[PDB]
Protein backbone atom coordinates (compact mmCIF):
# COMPACT_ATOMS: atom_id res chain seq x y z
CA UNK A 1 0.00 0.00 0.00
CA UNK A 2 1.18 3.60 1.18
CA UNK A 3 3.36 1.75 3.96
CA UNK A 4 6.65 1.76 5.06
CA UNK A 5 8.91 -0.23 3.86
CA UNK A 6 8.73 -2.91 7.24
CA UNK A 7 5.28 -2.89 7.49
CA UNK A 8 4.67 -3.31 3.73
CA UNK A 9 7.19 -6.44 4.52
CA UNK A 10 5.36 -7.40 7.03
CA UNK A 11 2.37 -7.61 5.89
CA UNK A 12 3.19 -9.74 2.85
CA UNK A 13 5.51 -11.63 3.48
CA UNK A 14 7.27 -11.68 6.97
CA UNK A 15 4.74 -14.36 8.47
CA UNK A 16 5.45 -17.04 5.53
CA UNK A 17 9.18 -16.35 5.71
CA UNK A 18 9.28 -17.06 9.34
CA UNK A 19 7.61 -20.64 8.45
CA UNK A 20 9.47 -21.10 5.62
CA UNK A 21 13.26 -20.67 6.93
CA UNK A 22 12.21 -22.43 10.14
CA UNK A 23 11.41 -25.13 7.51
CA UNK A 24 14.84 -24.54 5.56
CA UNK A 25 17.14 -24.34 9.36
CA UNK A 26 15.79 -27.63 10.01
CA UNK A 27 15.70 -29.80 6.82
CA UNK A 28 18.73 -28.00 5.14
CA UNK A 29 18.17 -29.26 1.99
CA UNK A 30 21.16 -29.38 -0.89
CA UNK A 31 18.79 -26.94 -2.75
CA UNK A 32 18.47 -24.09 -0.14
CA UNK A 33 17.18 -21.14 -2.59
CA UNK A 34 14.79 -23.45 -4.45
CA UNK A 35 13.28 -24.85 -1.40
CA UNK A 36 12.45 -21.67 -0.47
CA UNK A 37 11.12 -20.29 -3.55
CA UNK A 38 8.89 -23.61 -3.41
CA UNK A 39 8.21 -23.45 0.05
CA UNK A 40 6.50 -19.84 -0.54
CA UNK A 41 5.06 -21.18 -3.94
CA UNK A 42 3.32 -24.18 -2.62
CA UNK A 43 2.36 -22.70 0.49
CA UNK A 44 1.28 -18.48 -1.14
CA UNK A 45 -2.89 -19.20 -0.76
CA UNK A 46 -2.16 -19.36 2.81
CA UNK A 47 -0.89 -16.52 3.50
CA UNK B 1 15.91 2.13 2.64
CA UNK B 2 18.18 -0.69 2.72
CA UNK B 3 18.08 -0.46 6.26
CA UNK B 4 14.23 -1.48 6.72
CA UNK B 5 15.00 -4.58 4.75
CA UNK B 6 17.85 -5.47 6.71
CA UNK B 7 16.08 -5.06 10.23
CA UNK B 8 12.86 -6.63 8.45
CA UNK B 9 15.30 -9.57 7.96
CA UNK B 10 16.38 -9.52 11.39
CA UNK B 11 13.03 -9.73 12.99
CA UNK B 12 12.78 -13.06 10.45
CA UNK B 13 16.56 -14.70 11.66
CA UNK B 14 15.77 -13.92 15.30
CA UNK B 15 12.54 -15.37 15.22
CA UNK B 16 13.70 -18.60 13.18
CA UNK B 17 16.77 -18.99 15.67
CA UNK B 18 15.08 -18.43 19.13
CA UNK B 19 12.34 -21.27 18.04
CA UNK B 20 12.14 -23.79 20.84
CA UNK B 21 13.06 -26.89 18.55
CA UNK B 22 16.32 -24.77 17.87
CA UNK B 23 17.35 -23.49 21.35
CA UNK B 24 16.79 -26.65 23.65
CA UNK C 1 27.27 -26.53 5.92
CA UNK C 2 25.00 -29.14 7.39
CA UNK C 3 27.37 -28.65 11.00
CA UNK C 4 26.39 -25.27 11.11
CA UNK C 5 24.09 -22.93 13.64
CA UNK C 6 20.78 -22.18 12.51
CA UNK C 7 21.92 -18.44 11.67
CA UNK C 8 25.19 -19.03 9.99
CA UNK C 9 23.84 -21.54 7.46
CA UNK C 10 20.59 -19.07 6.78
CA UNK C 11 23.57 -16.38 6.45
CA UNK C 12 25.61 -18.96 3.90
CA UNK C 13 22.40 -19.76 2.06
CA UNK C 14 19.40 -17.65 1.60
CA UNK C 15 20.18 -14.77 3.50
CA UNK C 16 21.69 -12.07 0.80
CA UNK C 17 19.83 -12.75 -2.33
CA UNK C 18 16.64 -12.50 0.32
CA UNK C 19 17.91 -9.21 1.04
CA UNK C 20 18.72 -8.83 -2.19
CA UNK C 21 14.63 -9.82 -3.64
CA UNK C 22 12.78 -8.10 -0.24
CA UNK C 23 14.98 -4.87 -1.55
CA UNK C 24 12.87 -5.28 -5.34
CA UNK C 25 9.93 -6.22 -3.73
CA UNK C 26 9.59 -3.19 -1.04
CA UNK C 27 10.66 -0.91 -4.16
CA UNK C 28 8.26 -2.33 -6.65
CA UNK C 29 5.33 -3.33 -4.75
CA UNK C 30 3.58 -6.15 -6.87
CA UNK C 31 0.12 -7.64 -6.28
CA UNK C 32 2.01 -10.25 -6.58
CA UNK C 33 4.17 -10.09 -3.34
CA UNK C 34 4.67 -13.77 -2.89
CA UNK C 35 4.94 -15.06 -6.08
CA UNK C 36 7.16 -12.48 -6.87
CA UNK C 37 9.60 -13.31 -4.51
CA UNK C 38 9.78 -16.73 -5.29
CA UNK C 39 10.12 -15.85 -8.67
CA UNK C 40 12.96 -13.30 -8.42
CA UNK C 41 14.75 -16.21 -5.68
CA UNK C 42 14.77 -18.42 -9.06
CA UNK C 43 15.07 -16.11 -11.74
CA UNK C 44 18.38 -14.89 -9.87
CA UNK C 45 19.91 -18.08 -8.19
CA UNK C 46 22.54 -18.68 -9.98
CA UNK C 47 24.37 -15.44 -9.44
CA UNK C 48 24.11 -16.71 -5.38
CA UNK C 49 25.31 -20.25 -5.28
CA UNK D 1 19.42 -25.26 30.71
CA UNK D 2 21.17 -23.69 27.86
CA UNK D 3 18.60 -22.34 25.95
CA UNK D 4 16.96 -19.72 28.04
CA UNK D 5 20.88 -18.36 27.92
CA UNK D 6 21.39 -19.15 24.37
CA UNK D 7 17.73 -17.18 23.76
CA UNK D 8 18.87 -14.16 25.84
CA UNK D 9 22.28 -13.92 23.93
CA UNK D 10 20.12 -13.64 20.77
CA UNK D 11 18.12 -10.97 22.31
CA UNK D 12 21.37 -9.16 22.92
CA UNK D 13 22.94 -9.79 19.80
CA UNK D 14 19.78 -8.96 17.43
CA UNK D 15 19.68 -5.49 19.50
CA UNK D 16 23.17 -4.80 18.51
CA UNK D 17 22.52 -5.76 15.28
CA UNK D 18 19.86 -3.82 14.69
CA UNK D 19 20.78 -0.46 16.26
CA UNK D 20 20.06 2.15 13.96
CA UNK D 21 23.61 3.56 13.60
CA UNK D 22 24.56 0.26 11.90
CA UNK D 23 21.08 -0.41 9.69
CA UNK D 24 20.94 3.11 8.41
CA UNK E 1 12.17 -32.25 22.59
CA UNK E 2 10.91 -32.43 26.11
CA UNK E 3 8.63 -29.75 26.48
CA UNK E 4 7.72 -31.39 30.19
CA UNK E 5 10.93 -29.48 31.22
CA UNK E 6 11.01 -25.95 28.86
CA UNK E 7 10.56 -23.31 31.22
CA UNK E 8 7.17 -21.64 31.23
CA UNK E 9 7.58 -18.88 28.61
CA UNK E 10 9.33 -21.34 25.81
CA UNK E 11 6.40 -24.10 27.27
CA UNK E 12 3.43 -21.88 26.32
CA UNK E 13 5.38 -20.67 22.95
CA UNK E 14 5.63 -23.86 21.69
CA UNK E 15 2.09 -24.88 22.54
CA UNK E 16 -0.18 -22.36 22.65
CA UNK E 17 0.97 -18.94 21.79
CA UNK E 18 0.83 -19.05 17.92
CA UNK E 19 -3.29 -20.39 17.94
CA UNK E 20 -3.66 -17.51 20.15
CA UNK E 21 -1.79 -15.25 18.21
CA UNK E 22 -4.28 -15.80 15.35
CA UNK E 23 -7.33 -16.42 17.52
CA UNK E 24 -7.14 -13.24 19.21
CA UNK E 25 -6.68 -11.01 16.45
CA UNK E 26 -9.44 -12.70 14.76
CA UNK E 27 -11.37 -11.84 18.48
CA UNK E 28 -10.28 -8.29 18.15
CA UNK E 29 -11.08 -8.00 14.57
CA UNK E 30 -14.79 -9.17 14.61
CA UNK E 31 -15.66 -8.92 18.71
CA UNK E 32 -18.42 -11.74 18.57
CA UNK E 33 -20.89 -11.18 21.54
CA UNK E 34 -19.67 -13.67 23.67
CA UNK E 35 -15.46 -13.56 23.13
CA UNK E 36 -14.46 -16.34 26.05
CA UNK E 37 -16.78 -18.83 23.84
CA UNK E 38 -15.65 -17.82 20.21
CA UNK E 39 -12.03 -18.07 21.78
CA UNK E 40 -13.06 -21.38 23.14
CA UNK E 41 -14.10 -22.49 19.57
CA UNK E 42 -11.84 -20.73 17.41
CA UNK E 43 -8.90 -23.03 19.35
CA UNK E 44 -11.06 -26.56 19.20
CA UNK E 45 -11.46 -25.56 15.46
CA UNK E 46 -8.06 -24.69 14.42
CA UNK E 47 -5.98 -27.17 17.09
CA UNK E 48 -4.85 -29.41 13.98
CA UNK E 49 -3.60 -26.78 11.57
CA UNK E 50 -1.25 -25.35 14.88
CA UNK F 1 -17.20 3.78 25.27
CA UNK F 2 -18.49 -0.28 24.57
CA UNK F 3 -16.82 -3.06 23.90
CA UNK F 4 -16.92 -2.85 20.31
CA UNK F 5 -15.75 0.61 19.94
CA UNK F 6 -12.49 -0.04 22.08
CA UNK F 7 -8.84 -0.19 21.09
CA UNK F 8 -7.58 -3.60 20.49
CA UNK F 9 -5.93 -3.59 23.69
CA UNK F 10 -8.31 -2.74 26.10
CA UNK F 11 -11.20 -4.75 24.47
CA UNK F 12 -9.09 -7.83 24.62
CA UNK F 13 -8.59 -6.81 28.27
CA UNK F 14 -11.93 -6.63 28.87
CA UNK F 15 -13.21 -9.78 27.51
CA UNK F 16 -10.05 -12.62 27.46
CA UNK F 17 -7.02 -11.52 29.18
CA UNK F 18 -7.67 -12.39 32.82
CA UNK F 19 -9.64 -16.18 32.16
CA UNK F 20 -6.60 -16.21 29.69
CA UNK F 21 -4.02 -15.53 32.76
CA UNK F 22 -5.50 -18.13 34.56
CA UNK F 23 -5.98 -20.75 31.58
CA UNK F 24 -1.83 -20.48 31.05
CA UNK F 25 -1.44 -20.44 34.54
CA UNK F 26 -3.35 -23.86 34.75
CA UNK F 27 -1.63 -24.94 31.26
CA UNK F 28 1.68 -24.09 32.46
CA UNK F 29 1.20 -25.85 35.58
CA UNK F 30 -0.29 -29.00 34.36
CA UNK F 31 0.96 -29.22 30.52
CA UNK F 32 -1.02 -32.16 29.20
CA UNK F 33 -1.08 -33.89 26.15
CA UNK F 34 -3.37 -32.04 24.25
CA UNK F 35 -2.68 -28.12 25.44
CA UNK F 36 -4.73 -26.48 23.28
CA UNK F 37 -7.69 -28.55 24.08
CA UNK F 38 -7.03 -28.18 27.86
CA UNK F 39 -7.05 -24.64 27.40
CA UNK F 40 -10.14 -24.28 25.46
CA UNK F 41 -11.89 -27.07 28.42
CA UNK F 42 -10.87 -24.40 30.74
CA UNK F 43 -12.35 -21.52 29.05
CA UNK F 44 -15.27 -23.13 28.88
CA UNK F 45 -15.31 -24.71 32.27
CA UNK F 46 -14.47 -20.96 33.89
CA UNK F 47 -16.60 -18.42 31.52
CA UNK F 48 -19.02 -17.62 33.72
CA UNK F 49 -17.01 -17.00 36.36
CA UNK F 50 -15.73 -14.21 34.26
CA UNK F 51 -18.43 -13.41 32.14
CA UNK G 1 5.99 -18.08 37.42
CA UNK G 2 2.92 -16.07 37.01
CA UNK G 3 5.21 -13.53 35.88
CA UNK G 4 6.27 -15.68 33.13
CA UNK G 5 2.50 -16.65 32.26
CA UNK G 6 1.60 -12.21 31.69
CA UNK G 7 4.95 -11.94 30.04
CA UNK G 8 3.96 -14.35 27.46
CA UNK G 9 -0.14 -12.80 27.17
CA UNK G 10 1.77 -9.73 27.00
CA UNK G 11 3.67 -11.28 24.26
CA UNK G 12 0.52 -11.95 21.85
CA UNK G 13 -1.72 -8.77 23.13
CA UNK G 14 1.11 -7.11 22.13
CA UNK G 15 1.63 -8.89 18.32
CA UNK G 16 -1.90 -8.24 18.00
CA UNK G 17 -2.34 -4.75 18.64
CA UNK G 18 0.54 -3.75 16.47
CA UNK G 19 -0.93 -5.89 13.38
CA UNK G 20 -0.85 -3.29 10.55
CA UNK G 21 -4.86 -3.47 10.04
CA UNK G 22 -5.27 -2.41 13.51
CA UNK G 23 -2.13 0.39 12.96
CA UNK G 24 -2.87 1.79 10.07
CA UNK H 1 2.04 8.67 10.03
CA UNK H 2 0.23 7.66 13.19
CA UNK H 3 0.50 4.19 12.76
CA UNK H 4 4.77 4.47 12.95
CA UNK H 5 4.62 6.61 15.77
CA UNK H 6 1.09 4.29 17.81
CA UNK H 7 4.14 1.26 16.58
CA UNK H 8 6.72 2.99 18.39
CA UNK H 9 4.53 3.99 21.52
CA UNK H 10 3.29 0.19 21.29
CA UNK H 11 7.16 -1.13 21.67
CA UNK H 12 8.09 1.35 24.47
CA UNK H 13 4.80 0.35 26.68
CA UNK H 14 5.38 -3.56 25.76
CA UNK H 15 8.82 -3.32 27.17
CA UNK H 16 7.41 -1.21 30.57
CA UNK H 17 4.83 -3.77 31.44
CA UNK H 18 7.29 -6.54 30.65
CA UNK H 19 9.66 -5.21 32.73
CA UNK H 20 10.78 -7.86 35.13
CA UNK H 21 9.80 -5.57 38.27
CA UNK H 22 6.34 -5.62 36.92
CA UNK H 23 5.69 -9.01 36.38
CA UNK H 24 7.72 -11.10 39.19
CA UNK I 1 -7.99 4.38 40.75
CA UNK I 2 -5.03 4.99 38.87
CA UNK I 3 -2.64 3.58 41.64
CA UNK I 4 -4.45 0.65 41.48
CA UNK I 5 -4.42 0.09 37.97
CA UNK I 6 -2.40 -2.28 35.72
CA UNK I 7 0.85 -0.83 34.42
CA UNK I 8 -0.33 -0.40 30.90
CA UNK I 9 -4.29 0.98 31.77
CA UNK I 10 -2.21 3.40 34.03
CA UNK I 11 0.13 4.91 31.17
CA UNK I 12 -2.99 4.95 29.06
CA UNK I 13 -5.29 7.20 31.41
CA UNK I 14 -2.17 9.11 32.27
CA UNK I 15 0.44 9.99 29.36
CA UNK I 16 -0.55 7.83 26.42
CA UNK I 17 -2.79 10.45 24.61
CA UNK I 18 -0.31 13.17 24.72
CA UNK I 19 2.73 11.23 24.07
CA UNK I 20 1.06 9.91 21.05
CA UNK I 21 0.59 13.72 19.58
CA UNK I 22 3.76 14.68 20.90
CA UNK I 23 5.88 11.98 19.05
CA UNK I 24 3.68 13.08 16.17
CA UNK I 25 4.73 16.64 16.01
CA UNK I 26 8.35 15.53 16.85
CA UNK I 27 8.77 12.74 14.12
CA UNK I 28 7.37 15.34 11.74
CA UNK I 29 9.25 18.25 12.64
CA UNK I 30 12.81 16.74 13.44
CA UNK I 31 13.80 19.72 15.67
CA UNK I 32 17.54 19.86 16.98
CA UNK I 33 16.70 18.91 20.50
CA UNK I 34 13.68 16.39 20.34
CA UNK I 35 14.29 14.74 23.78
CA UNK I 36 13.82 18.79 25.20
CA UNK I 37 11.14 19.35 22.86
CA UNK I 38 8.65 16.27 23.71
CA UNK I 39 9.41 17.66 27.13
CA UNK I 40 8.56 20.81 25.78
CA UNK I 41 5.33 19.86 24.24
CA UNK I 42 4.05 17.74 27.51
CA UNK I 43 4.22 20.70 29.56
CA UNK I 44 2.60 23.04 26.89
CA UNK I 45 -0.37 20.53 26.21
CA UNK I 46 -0.95 18.76 29.84
CA UNK I 47 -3.62 20.99 30.64
CA UNK I 48 -5.60 19.92 27.58
CA UNK I 49 -5.35 16.04 28.29
CA UNK J 1 21.57 10.95 8.58
CA UNK J 2 18.68 11.45 10.56
CA UNK J 3 16.11 13.82 8.54
CA UNK J 4 16.01 10.48 6.35
CA UNK J 5 15.57 7.64 8.40
CA UNK J 6 12.00 6.17 8.48
CA UNK J 7 9.41 7.29 11.90
CA UNK J 8 10.06 4.52 13.71
CA UNK J 9 13.86 4.63 13.40
CA UNK J 10 13.99 8.41 13.80
CA UNK J 11 11.96 8.23 17.48
CA UNK J 12 14.35 4.66 18.34
CA UNK J 13 16.99 7.12 17.82
CA UNK J 14 16.10 9.97 19.28
CA UNK J 15 13.49 9.35 22.30
CA UNK J 16 12.91 6.08 22.60
CA UNK J 17 15.27 5.03 25.38
CA UNK J 18 14.66 7.67 27.71
CA UNK J 19 11.21 7.14 27.09
CA UNK J 20 11.50 3.62 28.07
CA UNK J 21 13.39 4.50 31.43
CA UNK J 22 11.18 7.60 31.91
CA UNK J 23 7.98 5.26 31.27
CA UNK J 24 9.03 2.70 33.70
CA UNK J 25 9.93 4.82 35.99
CA UNK J 26 6.67 6.72 36.05
CA UNK J 27 4.68 3.13 36.39
CA UNK J 28 6.88 2.56 39.31
CA UNK J 29 6.17 5.97 41.44
CA UNK J 30 2.79 7.32 39.85
CA UNK J 31 2.23 10.56 40.91
CA UNK J 32 -0.61 12.85 41.00
CA UNK J 33 0.97 15.04 37.81
CA UNK J 34 2.12 12.27 35.23
CA UNK J 35 2.98 14.12 32.32
CA UNK J 36 4.80 16.55 34.07
CA UNK J 37 6.64 13.86 35.83
CA UNK J 38 7.11 12.38 32.51
CA UNK J 39 9.09 15.57 31.36
CA UNK J 40 10.65 16.52 33.95
CA UNK J 41 12.38 12.80 33.98
CA UNK J 42 13.03 13.36 30.00
CA UNK J 43 14.64 16.97 31.34
CA UNK J 44 16.67 15.63 33.72
CA UNK J 45 17.91 13.19 31.94
CA UNK J 46 17.99 14.51 28.66
CA UNK J 47 21.76 14.14 28.65
CA UNK J 48 22.27 10.76 29.20
CA UNK K 1 10.75 -9.36 44.42
CA UNK K 2 13.56 -11.88 44.72
CA UNK K 3 16.50 -12.42 41.84
CA UNK K 4 17.33 -15.89 43.23
CA UNK K 5 14.12 -17.69 42.48
CA UNK K 6 13.39 -15.84 39.07
CA UNK K 7 13.30 -17.75 35.80
CA UNK K 8 16.89 -17.86 33.61
CA UNK K 9 16.00 -15.73 30.92
CA UNK K 10 13.94 -13.23 33.65
CA UNK K 11 16.97 -13.07 36.08
CA UNK K 12 19.35 -12.81 33.15
CA UNK K 13 17.51 -9.09 31.55
CA UNK K 14 17.16 -7.88 35.18
CA UNK K 15 20.92 -8.38 36.28
CA UNK K 16 23.35 -7.93 32.58
CA UNK K 17 21.11 -7.84 29.62
CA UNK K 18 20.97 -3.76 29.84
CA UNK K 19 25.04 -3.25 30.18
CA UNK K 20 25.66 -6.52 27.76
CA UNK K 21 23.49 -4.27 24.72
CA UNK K 22 25.68 -1.21 25.46
CA UNK K 23 28.35 -2.93 25.61
CA UNK K 24 28.69 -5.34 22.93
CA UNK K 25 27.30 -2.22 20.17
CA UNK K 26 30.32 -0.10 21.51
CA UNK K 27 32.51 -3.60 20.61
CA UNK K 28 30.85 -4.40 17.38
CA UNK K 29 31.57 -0.34 16.25
CA UNK K 30 35.39 -0.35 17.49
CA UNK K 31 36.45 -3.70 17.45
CA UNK K 32 39.24 -3.52 19.21
CA UNK K 33 42.55 -6.35 19.05
CA UNK K 34 41.78 -7.58 22.20
CA UNK K 35 37.76 -8.02 22.38
CA UNK K 36 36.87 -10.00 25.50
CA UNK K 37 39.50 -8.18 27.66
CA UNK K 38 37.65 -5.31 26.16
CA UNK K 39 34.03 -6.04 27.03
CA UNK K 40 35.24 -7.07 30.80
CA UNK K 41 36.76 -3.76 31.32
CA UNK K 42 33.67 -2.33 29.86
CA UNK K 43 31.26 -3.99 31.95
CA UNK K 44 33.58 -3.45 35.42
CA UNK K 45 33.91 0.15 34.18
CA UNK K 46 30.18 1.37 33.71
CA UNK K 47 28.76 -1.56 36.21
CA UNK K 48 27.96 1.18 38.96
CA UNK K 49 25.50 2.92 36.19
CA UNK K 50 23.77 -0.46 35.82
CA UNK L 1 39.94 -10.67 8.60
CA UNK L 2 37.10 -9.55 11.49
CA UNK L 3 37.63 -5.75 10.95
CA UNK L 4 35.72 -6.37 7.60
CA UNK L 5 32.98 -8.96 9.18
CA UNK L 6 29.36 -7.96 9.35
CA UNK L 7 28.22 -7.12 13.26
CA UNK L 8 26.34 -10.82 14.15
CA UNK L 9 29.37 -12.93 12.72
CA UNK L 10 31.88 -10.22 14.34
CA UNK L 11 31.13 -10.84 18.05
CA UNK L 12 30.05 -14.53 16.91
CA UNK L 13 33.85 -15.03 16.16
CA UNK L 14 35.03 -12.71 19.13
CA UNK L 15 32.65 -12.71 22.57
CA UNK L 16 29.38 -14.82 21.77
CA UNK L 17 30.90 -18.18 23.03
CA UNK L 18 32.42 -17.34 26.24
CA UNK L 19 29.46 -15.22 27.10
CA UNK L 20 27.23 -18.13 26.47
CA UNK L 21 29.28 -20.04 29.15
CA UNK L 22 29.53 -16.84 31.57
CA UNK L 23 26.12 -16.39 31.32
CA UNK L 24 25.26 -20.11 32.19
CA UNK L 25 27.34 -19.94 34.90
CA UNK L 26 26.12 -16.43 36.16
CA UNK L 27 22.57 -17.92 35.73
CA UNK L 28 23.49 -21.49 37.54
CA UNK L 29 25.33 -19.22 40.46
CA UNK L 30 23.77 -16.08 41.01
CA UNK L 31 26.25 -14.27 42.81
CA UNK L 32 25.32 -10.71 44.96
CA UNK L 33 27.66 -8.95 42.04
CA UNK L 34 26.37 -10.10 38.53
CA UNK L 35 28.34 -8.04 36.51
CA UNK L 36 31.53 -7.93 38.01
CA UNK L 37 31.08 -11.91 38.20
CA UNK L 38 30.36 -11.84 34.53
CA UNK L 39 33.30 -9.66 33.71
CA UNK L 40 35.68 -11.55 35.60
CA UNK L 41 34.72 -14.95 34.23
CA UNK L 42 35.35 -13.55 30.94
CA UNK L 43 38.67 -12.24 32.18
CA UNK L 44 39.53 -15.97 33.73
CA UNK L 45 38.60 -17.97 31.14
CA UNK L 46 39.52 -15.19 28.23
CA UNK L 47 42.73 -18.09 27.35
CA UNK L 48 40.51 -20.97 26.47
CA UNK L 49 38.92 -18.44 23.80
Amino acid sequence: QSLPTRAYLDQTVVPILLQGLAVLAKERPPNPIEFLASYLLKNKAQF
Amino acid sequence: AMGSVEHTLADVLYHVETEVENLY
